[PDB]
């Protein structure tokens, strides 16, 4: 996005780079991520909190 | 996401030197008969400044 | 043909057989090896071959991070202002 | 096959043999050493 605004750009790269060893009719994961981000934030007055 | 610092600098140097905020994996496993791995493995988690 | 063992690996362990104690070709394209020579040098690389000709073993690797942060933060700014009498704190 | 210790650490140990007193070959993808050579 930085790159489209004319900024510094940081380009966003998901790569992944191995050497495996499938057979032809075969399908496998070379790589993968999950990536679970929580977050919980609340903001009381003590009292009638 | 690879941050760019384009240290552009006229005289001879071009450095645009760009590092990835991101979460990353670098292994280098070596397996032992007993299913067991000793790995090299840098793990970053770097998230954009 | 080795797939598994490059041609020039194998070229090597005949040189150690001739350590040990004889033409060898090698075939880029194919990973193959013809070698013309005594029997017994053959068999002994061919065994050799078929013990090296063995598939690298791959691991997937799982790593999870986790990182919890838990912040309370509480701040009492507590003020007794009059003019009045001018007694403000 | 040593899984745990190289193969050249290996041959630097026969190498040792043979400074006490013969054939090595070492395999990179197992690092695994065969040794055509007296059995003592």
């Amino acid at each position: 996005y930085q790159n489209m605004l004319n900024g510094v750009p940081p380009i966003n790269k998901n790569e992944v780079n191995a050497k495996i060893l499938v057979n032809d009719g075969e399908t496998i994961v070379i790589g993968g991520v999950f990536s679970n981000e929580q977050s919980k934030s609340v903001e009381k007055v003590p009292f009638l909190g | 996401s690879e941050v760019p610092y384009q240290e552009a600098s006229s005289s001879g140097a071009t450095s645009t030197s760009f590092k990835e905020a991101a979460l990353s994996l670098e292994v280098t496993p070596q397996i032992t008969p007993d299913n067991r791995i000793i790995v090299e493995v840098k793990v970053t988690k770097d998230a954009p400044d | 043909q080795v797939n598994y063992a490059k041609a020039a690996d194998i070229a090597k362990l005949f040189q150690s057989v001739t350590s040990d104690g004889g033409s060898i070709t090698v075939d880029d394209r194919t990973n193959s090896i013809i070698a013309y020579q005594p029997q017994e040098r053959l068999d002994e690389l061919r065994r050799i071959v078929s013990q090296l000709d063995i598939p690298v073993r791959q691991v997937m690797i799982e790593a999870r991070i986790v990182e919890a942060n838990v912040g309370y933060d509480k701040s009492l700014g507590v003020r007794w202002g009059g003019a009045y009498h001018k007694g403000n704190w």
